This record gives structure tokens, C-alpha cells and sequence, in this order.
RNA sequence: UUAGCUAGUAGGUGGGGUAACGGCUCACCUAGGCGACGAUCCCUAGCUGGUCUGAGAGGAUGACCAGCCACACUGGAACUGAGACACGGUCCAGACUCCUACGGGAGGCAGCAGUGGGGAAUAUUGCACAAUGGGCGCAAGCCUGAUGCAGCCAUGCCGCG
RNA sequence: UACCCGCAGAAGAAGCACCGGCUAACUCCGUGCCAGCAGCCGCGGUAAUACGGAGGGUGCAAGCGUUAAUCGGAAUUACUGGGCGUAAAGCGCACGCAGGCGGUUUGUUAAGUCAGAUGUGAAAUCCCCGGGCUCAACCUGGGAACUGCAUCUGAUACUGGCAAGCUUGAGUCUCGUAGAGGGGGGUAGAAUUCCAGGUGUAGCGGUGAAAUGCGUAGAGAUCUGGAGGAAUACCGGUGGCGAAGGCGGCCCCCUGGACGAAGACUGACGCUCAGGUGCGAAAGCGUGGGGAGCAAACAGGAUUAGAUACCCUGGUAGUCCAC
């Protein structure tokens, strides 16, 4: 159903993004703060806010460049019916290096270029491309 | 298409 | 390739892919055929050569290089087929009928229309007569008698008695024979009472229906009179090919009609609807029956029919 | 198109047993053991370090080199000895051939070549302990078809005219 | 022995395959879908660079072609990296064990994972820089590689386990509304056919046209009365209900799910499903009933070349109910 909630928070950005909405409105929890603040962090989207304490919703601010989609495309990697773990050097990158590749570790959530000074690894979250 | 289904049975080699 | 004395023989009989051919002695000897031969049929004199035999008197094929000329045709034409010759190189056609299933009349008319186009002569023979009485073999005796004032020799045998088997083969020697009928009209056990041919196969009988009669043997197999000439089997015929030529030969078509031609009121005449037909004034004397003058105008009307889609050679 | 398999089988006591633990063996006691994470049955196969292919992931295979296991005409058994259930040790049976005075014995090339035969197809019935390794001996010395070499085979790679 | 000095003179030392496109190279003659060629496409019956030969060239080279075998090309068993409306493919549908997976908050364990370190992963092969044999092949120094496995010390975000929870998921109650949902038992009226009676007369019936068939024992038609059988016009509509096949006169009884409103309440109780389990159009099969109409086989008449089918008059099994 929403077994994958990071999936389904995926699903909610990709679909506003191309399809010109504002904001866009999702059910909050304790990881989807910790990956989209850290997306506020890396200019792909503007600001997030938390409404209601016993129903969590969480908010994104969309960003554009001409009414053209800032983040163009992002793919689930890792998936509850399939694990992904990579070690400290076999960090993928995203386009070479363009895009930016969420991974979580025991510092927290970064990216694979603040993992090089963090030297870890674990799980690959997200191809931010 | 599904992983856990080739747990089951891999793909059969012609 | 590698093959042998150009000569002269018989073919017995068509397989398509090959044929059987009978040489200058009596020997059966199976050879394939050249792939620029427009026809080849049973019984037809052909140019040949018997290979090579690869073990020494063991040879498997030869070929048939080239086809003479034709003394006689008996071509038939059929709905997306196209014009087909089935016999050829023959002198006399012999009717074989029988009382079992049917006995029909429309059956023996085109026949004699078809012997008009070929100067051939038919000869009416029925089969299977020891089944009825002689109140009906007398009905029948007078329904070809009708068939004996137009000139046509009547003999009525039977295989299962052997009745007029004798006059049957003295008027039938020095001549090849096509036993032409319909099916399961008693072809295959006729060339069983005048032949005394190898009883080791001795032919494939399957005709058992309801009301029906089936065509279990095939196209045309050859054999010898004791005396002399060729015999052709015939396949079970229900077809009727009347693409060939006009009306006209229609009228040709049939014996005593000749001699009534140009008696008639007009000088184009359908002699049906037209006031005034010396023909249906001959019907209507009795010195023809009217078994035949209606049965005359349905070969005409059923080119009113036929004729409907188109075909052409 | 293999779903149930298994009574020395699973476990325990005690005796026995080997160099060592142990159903390894024996009596008794228990009725369990294994198995849809493939037990069991049938077929096939020596395996691995690797070679080859492929951008990689994978894929096919296991000759030469090296490591291990099994095997030494077929089957079974024990002795000897630190180490074998023993390729050129023995014993028994079977199979095949040889010798014979008819009663008997002899033999194991999957060691080096080499013959017959199979198959599309794979070699001289060579030389030497000079070197290396091993065996015996205090050493000298001897032995080594291991190995070092040579010939044949455009069989492969590489170089030159 | 390699090596090296010296001698004589280009003297002793080049072939095979291809030549339409793929794929590098074009003309000519001979032959006539014959011969042949060929891996694919397909070439050649009167002008063939494709056959045979010649001329000339191309690609290789002391080798050059062919056959057989493995992978690649082939993302053509698709983990990387394929599809399933009609190209091959979503079980007919539903329940559900094992298995996989799982909302949200906190604590704990560090299981998975990750970080570091030790030990190990024989040598040779491959890779990196060298050295050596005149060169190369080949031999070889050290390093890297061998992404493996075991152990210890760490970090706790995610996954797993435990603990306490929370409510939006999924459920429970009440008030209600709609429906051919299923099963069982009655009941109604047309129509069909049979039978009884009445009035009534020469054809009824059927088809493109006819015939078989029925009827002066009075058919058919009409009216009265009765019997049996099965189906429910109109309503009725891309209308409703059910997991699906499917389900339709009305009424009663029993019973199932679906949906809506207002709140209260349990606290992930969930999703999914190989074997297993049940339902599942009609035909047909077993036993015993039932019988109008329709109707395989079949009877009979037209059609026809034959009619086996079509058309028509009849007609059994079956259609009906129980099991
Ligand atoms: N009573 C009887 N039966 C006969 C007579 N002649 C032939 N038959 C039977 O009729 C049947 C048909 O004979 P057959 O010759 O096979 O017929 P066909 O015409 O050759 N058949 P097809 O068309 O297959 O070639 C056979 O069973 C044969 O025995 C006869 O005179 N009397
Ligand atoms: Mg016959
Ligand atoms: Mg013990
Ligand atoms: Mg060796
Ligand atoms: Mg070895
Ligand atoms: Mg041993
Ligand atoms: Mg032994
Ligand atoms: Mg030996
Ligand atoms: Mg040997
Ligand atoms: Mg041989
Ligand atoms: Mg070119
Ligand atoms: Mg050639
Ligand atoms: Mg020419
Ligand atoms: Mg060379
Ligand atoms: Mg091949
Ligand atoms: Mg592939
Ligand atoms: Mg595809
Ligand atoms: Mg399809
Ligand atoms: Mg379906
Ligand atoms: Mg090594
Ligand atoms: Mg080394
Ligand atoms: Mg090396
Ligand atoms: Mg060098
Ligand atoms: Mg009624
Ligand atoms: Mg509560
Ligand atoms: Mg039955
Ligand atoms: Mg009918
Ligand atoms: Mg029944
Ligand atoms: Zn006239």
C-alpha cells in the first residue's frame, strides 16, 4: 500500500514539478524531514513547514526557472522488495557527478560529496539527477 | 520482472 | 542427372512429384519428370531415359525428358482450377454406371456432348443389376432403349454374376478404355471380372454411405487386356465443365438432333420460348422422348448459371 | 513427468574398538531422525587456483603448469611397516592370453616409447646422469624413461630473409 | 652450441583466397533456370562484373582458406538491462497457511549494513614499473590485484528484534437508503399445444416458387370450458446488483455483501499469495421423475451434379426438477 512512504513522497514531488503546481502538501514523518531539508540545503526546492502534531502533513515549496521543472527526473534506488548498500568508495554518483545521490548514514542524512570527508556508507536513498 | 520471483525459480537458460 | 537411352514408352499412371512408366517390354519402372512439361497424363507415349542405376541393378529413378503429340484430350475444366487435362491418346470411352446409388440421366448427357468435341464414342454400361426384379430391370431395359435408337451400344452386366462380360470385351479389344462414372458405381470390381489381374492388392474398396457412393480409388491406374489395348480407371466425377465453346456446339452435342436441325421457323432459334420449334414438334410426336428435350434445356440453363462469375483459360 | 525417505536408521546407558572423538561395533532403552531453505530417487560430471569470451555484471569450460581427492585388468580381504588397505607387494575368485611331458603354473603398458584396434585426428621402439630434485651410504660412488635434452608433427605464438 | 671472423655472387629462398551487396576490388567471353554457384539476400531460359575461363585488382602472408566447437554480437531468459489491451504471454474467479512486505513516535539491542584494525585469501596466470635473452615471443624482480572469509573495537540515520505508544491505514457499533444477490415455498395472467362442446365450410398449412404434411370422421377460423408444461411482454435504459460465470412476473420467509451521515471505540489488528480449498456458461455423463414448445441423430418432401447442409413438414436424446 504506502509501505514505501519515501516512494510515495517521491511520487508527490515528481507530479507538481512537471505538472506546474505551487506547493504540495504530504503526511510527515521523522525521515521525510531529514531529506527534504537536506534538498533545501542543495537549491532543488525552496522551503518545507510541519502542520498538525497528531496527523503530521508535511509541505514542499516548488521551484522553477522559466515555468520549466527544476528537478527533471529523480529515481528510487533502494526499495523495501530490494536492499542497496554501497561501502565508502563505491558511492555512486548521478551524472557523473552533476547530480546529487541521498544517502543515510550513522552522521545523519548527505550526500555522497559529504560523505568523502565523512568517509561512510549505507543506504542509498534517492538519484537526485 | 519482480526479484523475489526469480528466489523462487531464476530465468531458464534456453 | 547421369541418365540413360533416350526411347519410347507408356506412363502408367501420375504422382505428381514422379510417375510410373511402362517401357518398350513390360517393365515397371518409376521415373520423376522435367520441370518445363506443361502436362503429363496417364497413358501418354513420352521421351525418357532410366537414369543410372548407382548400385549395379539397383536403380532408384529416372526422368521423362519430353512429351509427344496428343491423338486425343480430355480436358475438363473446374471452378479455381483452371482447365485440366486427365486422359489423353484414346479411342474409346466406356460409361460405367450403376442402379446403386443412383441411376441419373443428366450424368450421361454431358458426356455425349463432351465425345461430340473429342469424335469419341461412349458406350453405356450399368452395373449392379442382380439387386433388382424383372419388373424393374424391364423399366430399365426400357429407359436405354431410348438410348438405343440414338446409336449408342447398351450392354448391362454385373460383376457379382459375370452376365454379358464376354459380349463386353469383344467389341473393347485393340483399344485403350476409360471406365468413366461416378462414385462407388462399380469401376473397381469390373476390372476385376474381365482382367484376371494380381489379386495381392486387386484394388482399394471402401464405398459404404447411406444413400451415397464413395470415390476411395484414385485418378487413373494402367493395365493389359489379355488380348490387347490399355485400360484407365476413373476417378469418382461430380463435375460438370461446359466452359469450352457457344451454344452451338451444344446442339451439336447430342445424335439425333442432327439430323432435325434447320427445320425449325427462324434461323437462330433457343427452341424453348420460341413459337413454332420443329425439335419440340419431333418431342411431341414421340420419336424423341421428353426425358431428354427437358433435360436438354437445363444444360442451357445451367450455362444461365455457370457462366455468372467468369473463368477463361 | 521423483514427495515422503529411513530400524544400526536418530538419541542414551554400558562393553568393545582405532593413533585420536564418534553407531566405528555389540546387547539394552527411547521413537525419534531427515524433508518443499529440495530429503530421497534417476541421469551427468573429478574439483579448485585458472584459461577463453565480454565495457562491466555475467557467460562457457577445467588440456599443458601447480594444489587436492579418487583409481592402478574386475571384485573382496588382510599382513608388513612410522606412514598403504599397496601402480611395477601378497592372498582368494572371475575374465582373457601364454608355457606345458596334461597334472599344472605365468601375466597385468591408465610408467617411457612402440604395435594392433577405434576414430576426422596427435610423435622416435632416441641420448645422458652434465645440471636440478629424490632414494641408499660416513663419504666416495651407484640408481632415477623424474627431469635435463634431441628428433618427428608450419600444431600454435613471435622474429627475419 | 649460441655468438663471431672470412669467402662467393642476387646468386639458395612467395603463395593462397576474393572480386553483386553485406565487405576491399570491373570489364570481357563462353554457357542458357540446363550445368553449376551459395553463409545470408537470392544469381543464370539469349547483354550473367554473382556460372566457367581470361585480363586486371584487392585482402593477407610462409602461410592462406574451409569445416566443427565456445562466448560475443543477442538488452534473444533482460540483477545490471525486456515484456504480458490486440505482436507469444495476466491462471475463469474468490478465500487463505507457509513465504515476501509493511503507517507513525520514543527507548533499547547492535542482528543486517557501514567505519577502522588484525589474521588469512599457496605459487604460477592477469595488471603496474623494471631487468634479461641481439629483438619479440618468452623468462623474471618487487608492488598492486585476488572485490573473499573469520575476529575485535566503533558509530545508530535506515532495515530487523524487544518494550511502551499514537491514530490517518485496516476494523467495530448505531441511525438509515438503494438493488434482477442467493436459497426455499406459494400464487397470477397472456401465449403455445393437447382434449371436450358449440356455430360454421373447402381448403388449411408452408416457400423465391412448390411439395411432403393436415382436413368433409368437418380441418383451419371463432367461442365456451378444462388439463399440462416452460418462460416472464410493457416497465427497461452504455440502468442496477454480485468475486466471476451470471442474475428479471408478483408475494412471504430465511440470509449475504455494498454505500452514506453523525460520533464513540480497538490500536497496524495490514497488503499479497506457490501447494491446499470452494464457486464456476452451456453441452455431455449416472439414478429416478417430467414433457408443451423448440430441437443433434433420424423420417419425409423440394433444391441439386449429388443434398449428406441450406428451405419446409414432423420428430427422439436433451432442454425441466431432485440427487
Ligand atoms: N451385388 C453386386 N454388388 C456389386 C456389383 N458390382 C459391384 N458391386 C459392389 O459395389 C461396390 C462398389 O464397387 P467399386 O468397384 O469399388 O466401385 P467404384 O466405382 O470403383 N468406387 P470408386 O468410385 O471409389 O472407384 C463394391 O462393394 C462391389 O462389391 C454387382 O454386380 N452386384
Ligand atoms: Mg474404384
Ligand atoms: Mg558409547
Ligand atoms: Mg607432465
Ligand atoms: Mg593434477
Ligand atoms: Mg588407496
Ligand atoms: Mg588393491
Ligand atoms: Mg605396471
Ligand atoms: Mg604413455
Ligand atoms: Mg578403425
Ligand atoms: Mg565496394
Ligand atoms: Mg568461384
Ligand atoms: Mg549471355
Ligand atoms: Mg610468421
Ligand atoms: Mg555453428
Ligand atoms: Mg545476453
Ligand atoms: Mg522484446
Ligand atoms: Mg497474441
Ligand atoms: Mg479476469
Ligand atoms: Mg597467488
Ligand atoms: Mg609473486
Ligand atoms: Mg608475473
Ligand atoms: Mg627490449
Ligand atoms: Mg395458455
Ligand atoms: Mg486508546
Ligand atoms: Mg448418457
Ligand atoms: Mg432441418
Ligand atoms: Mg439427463
Ligand atoms: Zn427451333
Amino acid at each position: 500500500s504506502m509501505q514505501d512512504p519515501i516512494a510515495d513522497m517521491l511520487t508527490r514531488i515528481r507530479n507538481g514539478q512537471a505538472a506546474n503546481k505551487a506547493a504540495v502538501t504530504m503526511p510527515s514523518s521523522k525521515l521525510k524531514v531529514a531529506i527534504a531539508n537536506v534538498l533545501k540545503e542543495e537549491g532543488f526546492i525552496e522551503d518545507f513547514k510541519v502542520e498538525g502534531d497528531t496527523k503530521p502533513e508535511l509541505e514542499l515549496t516548488l521551484k522553477y526557472f522559466q515555468g520549466k521543472a527544476v528537478v527533471e527526473s529523480i529515481q528510487r534506488v533502494s526499495r523495501p522488495g530490494l536492499r542497496i548498500y554501497k561501502r565508502k568508495d563505491e558511492l555512486p554518483k548521478v551524472m557523473a557527478g552533476l547530480g546529487i545521490a541521498v544517502v543515510s548514514t550513522s552522521k545523519g542524512v548527505m550526500t555522497d560529496r559529504a560523505a568523502r570527508q565523512a568517509g561512510l556508507g549505507g543506504e542509498i536513498i534517492c538519484y537526485v539527477a | 520482472a519482480t526479484v523475489n520471483q526469480l528466489v523462487r525459480k531464476p530465468r531458464a537458460r534456453k | 542427372n547421369l541418365f540413360g537411352e533416350p526411347d519410347e514408352g507408356i506412363v502408367i499412371s501420375r504422382f505428381g512429384m514422379h510417375a510410373d512408366v511402362e517401357s518398350a517390354d513390360g517393365d515397371v519402372h518409376r521415373c520423376n519428370i522435367r520441370r518445363t512439361i506443361r502436362s503429363l497424363v496417364t497413358g501418354d507415349r513420352v521421351v525418357w531415359r532410366p537414369g543410372k542405376p548407382a548400385a549395379e541393378g539397383v536403380n532408384v529413378k529416372g526422368i521423362v525428358e519430353a512429351v509427344h503429340e496428343r491423338t486425343s484430350v480430355l480436358t475438363r475444366p473446374d471452378f479455381y482450377d483452371g482447365v485440366k487435362p486427365i486422359a489423353a491418346n484414346i479411342d474409346q470411352i466406356v460409361i460405367v454406371s450403376a442402379i446403386l446409388p443412383e441411376l441419373s440421366l443428366n450424368i450421361i448427357d454431358r458426356y455425349l456432348v463432351a465425345c461430340e468435341t473429342l469424335q469419341i464414342e461412349p458406350i453405356i454400361v450399368l452395373n449392379k443389376i442382380d439387386l433388382l426384379d424383372d419388373e424393374g430391370m424391364a423399366f430399365v431395359n426400357e429407359q436405354m432403349d431410348i438410348y438405343r435408337n440414338i446409336g449408342y451400344r447398351v450392354l448391362m452386366v454385373s460383376s457379382h454374376t459375370q452376365d454379358g462380360l464376354k459380349p463386353l470385351e469383344e467389341a473393347l479389344t485393340g483399344r485403350i478404355s476409360i471406365f468413366a462414372g461416378q462414385s462407388g458405381v462399380g469401376k473397381s470390381s469390373l476390372l476385376n471380372a474381365l482382367l484376371g489381374l494380381q489379386k495381392e492388392i486387386l484394388t482399394n474398396d471402401i464405398s459404404d454411405n447411406s444413400g451415397l457412393g464413395q470415390h476411395t480409388t484414385t485418378a487413373a491406374r494402367l493395365y493389359h487386356f489379355p488380348h490387347g489395348g490399355d485400360v484407365i480407371d476413373s476417378p469418382g466425377v461430380r463435375e460438370f465443365g461446359l466452359w469450352h465453346l457457344e451454344p452451338e456446339q451444344i446442339t451439336q452435342g447430342f445424335v439425333e438432333f442432327h439430323d432435325y436441325l434447320g427445320l425449325c421457323k427462324y434461323r437462330d432459334c433457343k427452341h424453348d420460348t420460341d413459337p413454332g420449334c420443329a425439335i419440340r414438334e419431333a418431342v411431341e410426336e414421340g420419336k424423341i422422348a421428353e426425358t431428354r428435350f427437358e433435360n436438354y434445356h437445363r444444360i442451357l440453363e445451367s450455362m444461365a448459371q455457370v457462366k455468372t462469375r467468369k473463368n477463361f483459360s
